[PDB]
RNA sequence: ACUCUGGUUUCUCUUCAGAUCGCAUAAAUCUUUCGCCUUUUACUAAAGAUUUCCGUGGAGAGGAACAACUCUGAGUCUU
């Protein structure tokens, strides 16, 4: 039943603020809904051919699209009156939840392209000679070293902490059975194709 | 309270720091995680990030930095001596890299943020080259650290190879810029800080040495942290550290140490909560209550790790070790940015950062109150006190020791130190301080020198904000209302204080053109003059970028001008510049300033130049490092070289308006090499005066440009594109679309994203964020930057060809739009008139 | 509820709900009937309606 | 100094973007001074002209189409010369202007039914219906009959091209039948015959 | 009108680029919500499961 | 068959206005 | 060192210059170093080389060039400064410094002033330019410049200035800027017959908050109100003077006998009790007023049996039969009604008169027609004085120095105004560009709406 | 390593609700544009204003539970 999105960097233009500004834009995104004018304008909508939007003026590589309007709503549009401002590019959250349970939980997944660490440089960096002058006490110990490096619950933990809402949570409250959409992120993602 | 100001007294305590990086790599993170440390009464929400140092709505809104913000802050040291912070909070974005400069030339030192997953990218690179231009000095911190744990869930070994990668990238990248050495980075050295700002981990080398010292006792973190990175091994046997593995499977000493607590102690958090994390939270002697207990993941993991690595000690110590504070590191900043120099009397004053010395601050940011009808100045103190209700001589952009037209005398209110949001007011600020200025708007426009009147009279300006990037967007703005015109003309000149790269200008037939970097640079522009400005309705055209003109051939003939006093006649001739050589006048590789003998060893030297030709270099083209090179090539056998040298000046003026705005595209003569190929100057000083000569000089250089083959220059910009492996494909159609060249396509090592770094043109760069973005379905994600200028397809001057409105048409045609539509927008003719 | 009942002719506002109620139907067969199993009557995931 | 001369600018918005006059800034100042020209000839006294019931319309380099309206018409003159790639024939709102010495199609007639044309007819229309409680239906057939012919006898070859008369006299027509109809009988017939 | 009339449709684009939309293979390990996984399994391009069984030792 | 008038935009542009008259 | 010598005084054309505009780049839109290019009259961003004013010279060949900030003059091409009496008068047109002799000449003045155009004029009555259909502002500040003790405060810079101001003060500009646009409207040398308040009225936009606009026709009592409480609160020092030169020369002290009315509708026993309860009588409260608001009686609603359709006629006694004790006026307040009565307690040296017209009835605003009887050559105001402050005053006559009439309906009317020259004695009417001698038999003769007077 | 620390659950009541009361979502009334239009009653779809309804949090008050020590912490808590 979960869509299994790492980060909301899938809703860049599907998102509440898209389609506020696609509403008061009086225009949609194609995956999006189609709103009546949020201000009818009709006498409005078609302005007289100025000096200023002369098309004979304007140079042409690639329409400007809907998606551009609605992405920069100050920019490619006139009059923005009550529009939102789009969410920007979150950070591209990249997490490979582990797939096999036989795998510890740290692993160089082959997803992840390999370093091949390189030496055309030797990596040389000041550092005093080896083995002579520092001795630490013996009491001295990493921090944890009788704790495991990881448990069985450790990629569960990690899976579980890049989860849809209520499944990231240790505790929470209690909704009514009436409030919980099972659906909500069904049709909050675009339409499949085909 | 009293402390911080008076912390201000002392140079030495004090480190002016600028926090620059990529796009989205912790650094309002960081400033945020500093604020709650120093602050106990502000915690960011569970959820939500703090969003602190973002005061304006558009940087909550979009998320993205768009102002810097001063944060002034006193940090304890790891000895425990309280030091005084000034911290630029820059964007991270390419297109607000003017924002960076801005607070860079008035910073002391750089933390460069680079996100362990994502790797060095774009802006990364050029902030550190930039930050070499200015020598800065450079300390690295790779934040986002738990990104390799609770994301990649590398093996710490990966893990660490993976940060020496880094690392190496960065040392590489700033050897290849920098000449001097000493700018080598490594955690031992106490430049590389490792550093995850959601969670709130700040550690050092030094700091987490420390911490074992604090555990244990008698223990030298200095001589520890020196043996815990690298190749270095550690043997319990007999508890020793060698150059080699004492076993077969043993692991390195950063592992060993640093990277397995670390990841156990994550893990702890993130799996076994209810298990095994009491166990290990009494081991480690951080004591959390039943109700901290009872915190989702992400705040008991940040809560856990704020009462462990405890203060942000590692990034205060590697500002006090590596960053110079402004009395010691006075002395560079003014070699590099003082026009004067450090050799007049006033340099030396300044050098020394003397708080009793003669007044001197420069001003670099301008910031919008809530009314936004009075800017605050933001800038440096170099020297002297400025004091609250006093009256300063503010100096201007164009301001020179003769030209006192530029300067103003302006009172000075209170006067404050911007804590991010809040500011706190005092009545002076010593010198090397970050100051907030009230009462200095109104003669003040972007870069500012402020003296004080009635003494050190002989006071030049700072060298200009010189930016990185070129603005080459351009879209015309326009008042819904011209009845409403004078407002938002109000409005421009706002933004044009607001914004350091920002360049308003009206052309001929009355279109306001607004010169922006890129499209959120633009749309956040816009958003400003309309709602916190302007308040009034705007009009915006059709975006489309800059052209520049070239020649491709030389002239066919040489091609002469007159004076309306017919006595004075030009001719000269048209070629092309050498590659590299423009971007070596760009990049200020060879100046006018240099003495004649070591500009013309350059030229005869490097690009096989004729050594009279080099000597007979006369000057440089629209700017003193305009691109366009005008030579003297008068035969001394037949023209006087002392009397042509008195009309020398005046046709060096002629020449720089002729590149200034080129005949074909009224604008930007580009990579054009220009020689006098006769001068016949009237015998007379009153004949030969400079408002004869100069029209004729444009009218000449008109002439020789034309008559060779002219071309239009479009800009190109590199966009790199950080995506996963299957919208590689998609990525590489969407640039074809757009007619633009795919270069490379490498993995990032450490991490399953490709990187994709392409060429394309700007005018066909517009939407290119937004298309890639949502045909990838938000995986692949866009940074455009200007590269450089190319030819466009087409001929300028081939009148066969009809230009179909309202339709793409194709390359050959393409240069023929690209300048008439663009004449129609100046309001000027047709065609080119090649007998004007 | 529309062929059921016919309710929404007694306030017509009510339509609003049945055109909900049948897209949430395809949005839900589509995914429900979506590998080897075939169209059919055989889906009784009711939390939407 | 601000160019405030194209704002109150009357235009024919009936018409699309490109048919309809292009204001640029010579020519929204040019149809300006002939205006105030005329204007200035007449007394304030004896007359007035007023520039907000008045149109001005002019053709030149940018402006391909002449405006104008009279007798309830709205027309628009392209010229052949410049912008017009096809001189058709099937489009009966077109009037095949010809020289009367090259005897060539130089010009072409687009005609429009005038917005206030429009409006008169449905206020007649208005009128004839709710002027009618206690009236008999073939008085008001025979009213709906005569202004129907009214308007389309002079108004033949405007109404091809309007197509919102077109919408207000099937819209008029259907308001006449449900009159009727509800005089009949207090209850809306669903397969009304046309016979 | 029960049904919803095609004429609503707002998906409608001439640009190829958005008519076919580059589907997000989640680290060929997500699964959209609904679709059964053996569909999605047999359905996916396996870019990433042929990057992964060339770079299985 | 439904007894209402239907608009004729879009409708029999097929035929001139002079047809079907003597 | 060629100054004095500069080949190019002849290009210089007068006519051309409008210094009124704003002192901004015609490219950059810079207010600093503002260049006027005497052969083209339009601004530049400086004499420098390589900017817009050297662009300007070697392009269009224009070779002299003025400084806004400093008054001089420069050759661009040349670049050499210019040191000539010739030009002063254009120094004078852009900042016309009055000297003290000369302000107080300005009431004996009796010369026609000639422009550069030939145009003769006055000093003071010079018309101003109406831009976007606000001419109320503009009759609003031809009737105050006519003030003496006002034009002698403003008319010099330094009278107005060397005071403290709030660092984030924008008042301050207006108050300043009005100063300008006044001694623009006084000075006798005027290239132009008329003067520009276009940057007047930008500065009242800005600092109005969008009240005023020049697009809309605001009321001529509000703005004038507003205008003086501003121009008060913004004269002084950090903190309010007692005594600004708006309260010496307008304020005046009227007293008010406040009595609550019971509900009418009550028994006159309950009525009788309620009054003896100490909460219903009469409480004297004093105040300070700028101006006296003249409320217009009744218009009769009915044609004259005799002579049909008179408009009705009112002499000025009836109106000034307020701000005494035998006169009460029963305010009809949603709330309950009050029994206020006035009486003035001292007059200001100069008196403002604001006859209430545009009244917002139950449904709409209509102004009222009624005309007001008045004798312009003067007027006794010591019968409308209290015994107790008839002894300290001695001078209660007053003589119409300014009239603001009102011509048509509240939605779209016009503003035209009468001004009484102290040198002549003549009145003269000015509406926009248009100025003429109006005989004062018929100034009474216009729905009067704001007065001016001089007690003498 | 100590003495006192005194529970939590649940049923109500009374006020305050700032905050996504609610990680959910209705209806009605009114006022503007509307779409149908022919009369109410249903309506078309956007904006604006209230209102009711299914819920919610906190505080305070009154019960029962029902026990009960303690939890926990003020500290000297000690080798
Ligand atoms: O669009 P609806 O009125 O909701 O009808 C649908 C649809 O029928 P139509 O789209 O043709 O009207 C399908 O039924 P089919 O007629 O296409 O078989 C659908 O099921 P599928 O999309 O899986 O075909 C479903 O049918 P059911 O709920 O019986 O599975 C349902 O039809 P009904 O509304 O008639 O039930």
């Amino acid at each position: 039943l979960l869509t299994d999105l790492v980060d909301d960097n899938y809703f860049y233009l599907f998102d509440l603020k898209a389609f506020f500004t696609s509403k008061a834009l009086n225009m949609a995104i194609p995956g999006g809904p189609k709103f009546e004018p949020l201000v009818r304008d009709i006498n409005l909508q078609d302005e007289d051919w100025n000096e200023f939007n002369d098309i004979n003026k304007i140079i042409i590589r690639q329409p400007i699209r809907t998606e551009y309007k609605i992405a920069f709503p100050y920019l490619y549009n006139n009059l923005p009156h009550h529009v939102h401002l789009t969410w920007y590019h979150t950070p591209n959250v990249v997490f490979i939840k582990t797939e096999d349970p036989d795998l510890p939980a740290f692993y160089f997944d082959p997803l992840i392209n390999p370093i091949s660490h390189r030496h055309s440089v030797k990596s040389q960096e000041p550092l005093p000679d080896d083995d002579e002058e520092f001795e630490l006490p013996e009491f001295v110990e990493p921090f944890l070293k009788d704790t495991p490096l990881y448990t069985d619950n450790t990629a569960n933990g990690i899976a579980l902490l890049w989860a849809p809402r209520p499944f990231n949570l240790r505790s929470g409250r209690t909704r009514r059975a009436l409030d919980i959409p099972l659906v909500k992120n069904w049709y909050r993602e675009h339409c499949p194709a085909g | 309270m009293d402390f911080l100001a008076d912390l201000m007294d002392n140079s030495e305590l004090i480190r002016n720091v600028t926090l620059c990086g990529h796009l989205h790599h912790g650094k309002t993170c960081f400033v945020d995680c500093l604020i709650e440390q120093t602050h106990p009464e502000i915690r960011k929400r569970y959820d939500q990030d703090l969003c602190y140092t973002d005061i304006l709505f558009t940087e909550q809104e979009r998320g993205v930095g768009i102002k810097s913000t001063p944060v002034t802050v006193v940090l304890p040291d790891t000895k425990g001596k309280s030091y005084l912070f000034n911290i630029m909070d820059t964007p991270g974005h390419v297109n607000f890299s003017d924002e960076v400069t801005a607070g860079l030339r008035i910073s002391d030192g750089v933390v460069l943020f680079i996100d362990a997953a994502e790797g060095v990218m774009l802006n990364t690179e050029r902030l550190i080259k930039h930050a070499v231009q200015e020598r800065l000095a450079v300390t690295v911190c790779i934040n986002k650290i738990d990104r390799l744990i609770l994301e990649l869930k590398l093996p710490p070994t990966d893990a660490y190879y993976k940060l020496r990668h880094i690392v190496d990238e960065v040392n590489g990248l700033i050897s290849m810029y920098s000449t001097d050495e000493n700018l080598i980075l490594s955690p031992l050295l106490g430049n590389v800080c490792f550093s995850s700002s959601q969670y709130s981990i700040c550690f050092t080398l030094g700091s987490f040495a420390k911490i074992y010292a604090d555990t244990f006792g008698d223990i030298n973190y200095q001589e520890f942290a020196k043996r815990l990175w690298g190749d270095i091994y550690f043997n319990p046997k007999t508890r020793k550290f060698t150059k080699k593995a004492p076993t077969s499977s043993s692991q390195r000493s950063f592992v060993e140490f640093i990277l397995e607590p670390l990841y156990k102690i994550l893990a702890q958090v993130v799996g076994d909560v209810d298990t095994s994390l009491p166990r290990t939270l009494d081991e480690l002697g951080i004591h959390l209550t039943k109700e901290e207990l009872k915190l989702n993941i992400r705040p008991l993991l940040r809560l856990v790790c704020k009462k462990f690595f405890g203060e942000f000690t590692g990034f205060v110590d590697m500002c006090v070790q590596h960053i110079p504070s402004p009395k010691v590191g006075a002395k560079p900043k003014i070699e590099h940015t003082y026009t004067g120099g450090v050799d007049s009397d006033l340099g030396e004053a300044m050098s020394d950062c003397d708080p009793d010395g003669p007044l001197m601050c420069h001003t670099t940011k301008m910031y919008s109150t809530d009314d936004g009808v009075q800017f605050h100045a933001f800038g440096r103190v170099l020297s002297g006190t400025i004091h609250a209700g006093q009256p300063v001589k503010v100096l201007g952009e164009n301001y020179t020791l003769e030209d006192e037209e530029d300067s103003q005398i302006c009172t000075v209110g209170r006067l404050w130190i911007s804590v991010a949001r809040y500011h706190i007011e005092v009545n002076r600020v010593p010198a090397g301080n970050w100051v907030l200025i009230e009462g200095v708007d109104q003669p003040i426009v972007k870069t500012a020198t402020i003296t004080e009147p009635r003494g050190n009279e002989e006071a030049q300006i700072f060298r200009p904000l010189k930016f990185n990037t070129t603005s080459v967007i351009k879209i015309a703005v326009e008042p819904v209302n011209p009845s409403e015109l004078p407002k938002m003309l109000d409005g421009l000149r706002k933004v044009n204080k607001s914004y350091p790269s920002l360049t308003t200008k009206v052309e001929e037939s009355g279109e306001h053109v607004i010169l922006g970097t890129g499209e959120l640079y633009l749309d956040c522009v816009m958003h400003d003059l309309r709602k916190m400005y302007s308040e009034i309705d705007i009009k915006v055209a059709d975006p489309v970028v800059t052209f520049c003109e070239t020649v491709v051939e030389t002239s066919s003939l040489k091609c002469f001008a007159e004076t309306p006093n017919k006595k004075n006649k030009i001719t000269m001739i048209a070629e092309p510049l050498e590659k590299g050589l423009a971007e070596d006048i760009e990049n200020e590789v060879v100046q006018i300033t240099w003495n004649r003998k070591k500009l013309g060893e350059f030229f005869q030297t490097k690009y096989d130049w004729d050594l009279l030709a080099a000597r007979s270099i006369w000057a440089f083209g629209p700017d003193a490092t305009g691109p366009n090179i005008l030579v003297d090539d008068t035969l001394p056998s037949e023209v006087d070289k002392a009397l042509l040298g008195s009309v020398k000046d005046s046709i060096v003026q002629g020449f720089q308006w002729g590149t200034r705005e080129g005949p074909l595209c009224d604008e930007l003569i580009r990579n054009v090499k220009f020689k006098i190929l006769d001068a016949v100057v009237a015998q007379e000083p009153l004949h030969r005066g400079g408002g004869q000569i100069i029209p004729t000089a444009r009218r000449v250089v008109y002439s020789a440009f034309l008559m060779a083959t002219p071309r239009l220059m479009e800009p190109y910009y590199f966009v790199e594109v950080q995506a996963p492996a299957d919208c590689v494909s998609a990525v590489y159609t969407v640039l074809a679309r757009r007619r633009g060249h795919v270069t490379q396509d490498a993995p990032i090592p450490g991490s399953p994203l490709y990187t994709i770094k392409a060429f394309i043109p700007a005018i066909d760069s517009f939407g290119f964020e937004t298309d890639l973005r949502t045909h990838t379905q938000g995986q692949a994600f866009s940074l455009s930057v200007f590269h450089h200028w190319q030819i466009v397809p087409g001929d300028p001057l081939d009148k066969s060809i009809v230009i179909r409105p309202l339709e793409p048409q194709p390359a050959p045609h393409l240069a023929r739009e690209f300048m008439i539509k663009t004449r129609r927008r100046k309001g000027l003719s047709e065609d080119v008139s090649i007998s004007k | 509820v529309g062929q059921l009942t016919g309710m929404y002719r007694y306030k017509y506002k009510l339509m609003r709900q049945i055109r909900m109620c049948k897209d949430l139907k395809h949005l839900i067969y589509y995914r429900f009937n979506t590998g080897p199993v075939g169209k059919g009557p055989g889906c009784g995931f009711w939390a939407a309606g | 100094p601000n160019n405030e001369n194209i704002v109150g600018y009357n235009n024919k918005k009936c018409w699309p973007r490109d048919a309809r006059m292009r204001l640029m800034k010579h020519d929204v100042n040019l149809g300006r001074a002939v205006f105030w020209d005329i204007k200035n000839r007449l007394p304030r006294s004896v007359t007035t002209v007023q520039w907000e019931n008045s149109f001005v319309s002019v053709y030149s380099k940018d402006n391909p189409n002449l405006l104008f309206n009279m007798c309830g018409f709205e027309c628009r003159i392209l010229p052949k010369c410049r912008t017009s790639y096809e001189e058709f024939t099937h489009k009966d709102g077109v009037w095949n202007l010809q020289n009367e010495v090259t005897k060539e199609r130089t010009a072409q007639c687009f005609l429009r039914v005038d917005d206030e044309s429009m409006q008169r007819f449905h206020n007649r229309v208005r009128q004839i219906l709710m002027a009618s409680g206690s009236t008999t239906f073939t008085k008001i057939v025979n009213k709906w009959n005569t202004a129907l012919i009214g308007l389309m006898t002079y108004f033949r070859e405007a109404v091809v091209n309007t197509q919102e008369l077109l919408d207000l006299l099937v819209k008029c027509e259907n308001k006449i039948q449900t009159r009727i109809k509800i005089g009949l009988n207090s209850k809306m017939p669903s397969r009304f015959p046309p016979v | 009108v029960f049904e919803w009339d095609a004429s609503e449709d707002t998906s409608i684009d001439y640009n190829p680029l958005y008519k076919e939309r580059h589907q997000v293979q989640l680290l060929g390990r997500g699964f959209i919500a609904g679709i059964d996984l053996k569909q999605q399994k047999r359905e996916q391009s396996r870019f990433y499961g042929d990057l992964m069984e060339k770079r299985r030792t | 068959p439904t007894g209402e008038v239907l608009s004729l935009v879009g409708k029999l542009e097929g035929t001139r206005m002079g047809d079907k008259a003597q | 060192r060629r100054s004095r010598h500069c080949p190019y005084l002849d290009t210089i054309n007068r006519s051309v210059l409008d210094f009124d505009f704003e002192k901004l780049c015609s490219i950059s839109l810079s207010h600093i170093n503002a260049y006027a290019c005497l052969v083209c009259g339009k601004y530049f961003q400086g004499r420098g080389l390589k900017s817009h004013a050297y662009i300007h010279s070697v392009q269009f060949s224009h070779h002299v060039f003025l400084n806004l900030h400093t008054l001089k003059f420069y050759c661009l091409p040349d670049n050499y400064e210019i040191i000539d009496s010739s030009l002063e008068d254009i120094t004078y047109v852009l900042k016309p410094t009055f000297t003290k002799q000369q302000i107080a000449n300005l009431d004996k003045q009796a010369k026609l002033s000639r422009a550069y155009d030939g145009t003769t004029y006055l000093p003071g009555i010079v018309g101003l330019n109406n831009i976007k259909a606000n001419d109320y502002a503009n009759a609003v500040l031809q009737a105050l410049s006519n003030v003496p003790p006002l034009r002698n405060y403003f008319l010099e810079e330094d009278n107005y200035k060397n005071i403290k101001r709030p660092p984030g003060d924008i008042m301050f500009l207006l108050v300043q800027r009005f100063g300008e646009l006044m001694r623009k409207l006084w000075n006798p040398r005027n290239f132009k017959a008329h003067v520009s308040p276009h940057e007047m009225l930008q500065a009242v936009v800005l600092c109005s908050k969008k009240t005023f606009q020049i697009t809309k026709q605001g009321d001529g009592v509000d703005f004038l109100s507003w205008f003086l409480n501003a121009l008060h609160s913004a004269l002084g020092g950090t903190k309010k003077k007692k005594k600004t030169i708006v309260t010496d020369v307008f304020q005046g002290s009227m007293r008010i006998f406040t009595k609550k009315l019971p509900h009418p509708d009550l028994p006159a026993e309950e009525k009788e009790q309620l009054l003896h309860n100490d909460e219903y009588q009469e409480t004297m409260v004093e105040s300070t007023f700028m101006y006296l608001t003249l409320d217009l009686p009744t218009a009769p609603l009915y044609k004259d049996e005799k002579e049909q359709l008179i408009i009705p006629q009112v002499p000025l006694f009836n109106i000034l039969a307020k701000f005494n004790g035998i006169t009460e006026k029963e305010y009809k307040t949603y709330k309950e009604n009050f029994l206020k009565r006035f009486q003035l307690t001292k007059l200001p040296p100069y008196l403002i008169f604001c006859i209430k017209r545009f009244t917002k009835n139950n449904f709409f605003v209509e102004k009222n027609p009624t005309i007001v009887n008045f004798p312009i050559t003067n007027v006794d105001l010591r019968e409308y004085l209290s015994e107790e402050v008839q002894a300290v005053h001695k001078n209660t006559t007053y003589d119409l120095i300014a009239n603001i009439v009102h011509d048509g309906k509240p939605s779209e009317g016009s503003y035209r105004i009468h001004v009484l020259h102290h040198g002549t004695g003549k009145w003269y009417e000015l509406q926009d560009l248009q100025v003429t001698d109006i005989l004062p038999q018929m100034i009474t003769l216009s729905e009067a709406y704001i007065q001016i007077w001089k007690r003498r």
